[PDB]
């Protein structure tokens, strides 16, 4: 019992080590992962401007994560886990530490959020996407968010401070880095920090990633197995964010909102144990992010190891690289792309050359086929969403049946499918069997009966029963 | 006696 006997934190030797070992494991895994990532994204050098934007945002994320681990952890391990008093890094050490910590933190939260926006635009607004962001415009946006991170961390230079809390006036063992302004200001700072680096991005992420996942689910067996993992990764990313960051913000808020008359030896002891738990998870974020945001990638799988409607239509329309005549006698190419209704084969050919911008002679590549396909599906969903008679029906449907509606619009057009007035109300009211019986009575069903029945079957079951042929 | 480590 001396003048700094009160500053003593009582965490058992067991815990302190178990936590050190954990921390040091995260430190190797995380610093490697984020570095390897930086190395691996540098040499990729993609051609597409949409996929390279993502590579930039991902690079930014990996740096801000690396920097958390390198700047926040060493000092935490010495001064907040093992040796709580005295603070051994001076007044400017105290101010600089919380500045940097919060900056990297802000930079990660904003990164993760901006990335989610980027992906929302790429997929849901592809027209604007290409016209709204290219290599130089994102490079500048990444800069905007490191400056913004830097600005939002400035308050921590003015609110943290070195201070002697010894019983005695001032013994050198009683110096501690801690907030040193009116609880009123500390309470407001803290809550801003909590809103601007947890709540705000929480919504952005949690909403946009759910909208992407759902949309990407409908857009989409070996051929597409990676895109289905991507969907799972997207839902995982939110889960990872909440679990790893919420308890860290809970703990900061408890630090300031529990008043002096309420602090006991019990809560005080419980805090510093909780501190161990919340900060382990906090850092885990930085260690997992590289391996989570990049596991579904192509080479990357190897790399660290070296240290609905697409499917349905690909069955129903097939893939041909040379010009053919469809069911009805019209020249078509690729995956169901109708070129023209004119009986002239030169008219088709002319129209094809026009479609891609190259003197094909009536033959195309697999990549060209898929380029046209993505455009025609874009076209079919816009048709549905702007149509008074199809949008309500589409909205009411699960992901599998939505695709089956897109199948019909792909084959027949917006205004074609719109004529199925009674079958569409049945679908909208979940009368799956009635709809199916009624769809089977149509001209569409006589013209192309296998395809029709597969779609019909999909409508009545919501299963993949009809598409065993899919790869 | 409250915590000083934020």
């Amino acid at each position: 019992a001396g003048p700094n006997s009160d500053l003593d934190v009582n965490t058992d030797i067991y815990s302190k080590v178990l936590v050190t070992a954990i921390y040091l494991a995260l430190f190797v895994v995380g610093t490697v992962g984020n570095s390897v990532t930086l190395f691996t994204l540098a040499r990729k050098k993609s051609l597409q401007s949409l996929q390279s934007t993502v590579h930039y945002h991902l690079g930014s994320l990996a740096l801000s994560d690396l920097l958390i681990l390198l700047l926040a952890m060493p000092v935490e391990l010495y001064n907040f886990i093992w040796v709580h008093h005295p603070w051994a890094f001076g007044d400017a050490g105290c101010r600089g530490y919380y500045f940097l910590r919060d900056a990297c933190t802000y930079a990660t939260a904003l990164n993760v959020a901006s990335l989610s926006v980027a992906r929302y635009l790429a997929i849901c607004h592809p027209f604007k996407a290409k016209t709204l962001m290219s290599r130089s415009r994102t490079k500048k946006f990444i800069s905007a968010i490191w400056l913004a991170s830097a600005l939002l961390a400035i308050p921590m230079l003015f609110t943290m401070g070195l201070q002697n809390r010894s019983a005695d006036g001032t013994h050198p063992g009683g110096l501690v880095c801690t907030p040193i302004v009116d609880t009123a200001t500390v309470k407001v700072v803290i809550q801003v920090n909590t809103f601007m680096s947890f709540l705000f991005p929480m919504l952005v992420i949690s909403i946009l990633n759910t909208v992407i996942a759902n949309k990407l689910t409908v857009m989409v067996p070996g051929r597409v197995q990676a895109l289905r993992h991507g969907v799972l990764v997207l839902r995982a990313v939110v889960i990872a964010f909440v679990v790893c960051w919420l308890p860290y913000h809970v703990r900061r808020l408890m630090f300031c909102y529990i008043s002096d008359e309420q602090w006991t030896t019990f809560l005080f002891d419980f805090y510093h144990y909780f501190y161990m738990l919340t900060n382990a998870l906090f850092y885990a974020s930085s260690a997992i992010n590289p391996i989570l945001y990049n596991l579904v990638s192509a080479n990357f799988r190897q790399v660290f190891l070296s240290t609905n409607i697409f499917e349905m239509l690909r069955i129903d329309e097939g893939l041909r690289l040379k010009i053919y005549k469809d069911t009805e006698g019209y020249y078509t190419i690729g995956i169901g792309h109708l070129l023209t209704k004119s009986p002239s084969l030169n008219a088709a050919k002319s129209e094809l050359d026009k479609a891609i911008g190259r003197n094909t002679n009536g033959v195309i590549t697999k990549d060209e086929a898929e380029k046209l396909f993505n455009q025609d599906v874009d076209a079919a969903v816009r048709g549905i969403l702007r149509n008074a008679k199809l949008k309500p029906v589409y909205d009411s449907l699960d992901a599998v049946r939505r695709a089956a509606l897109i199948n019909m619009v792909f084959q027949m057009g917006e205004t074609g499918v719109a004529g199925f007035t009674n079958s569409l109300r049945m679908l909208n009211n979940k009368r799956w069997d009635e709809a199916a019986v009624n769809l089977a009575k149509s001209r569409w069903y006589n013209q192309t009966p296998n395809r029709a029945k597969r779609v019909i079957t999909t409508f009545r079951t919501g299963t993949w029963d009809a598409y065993g042929s899919g790869s | 006696r409250r915590p000083y480590i934020l």
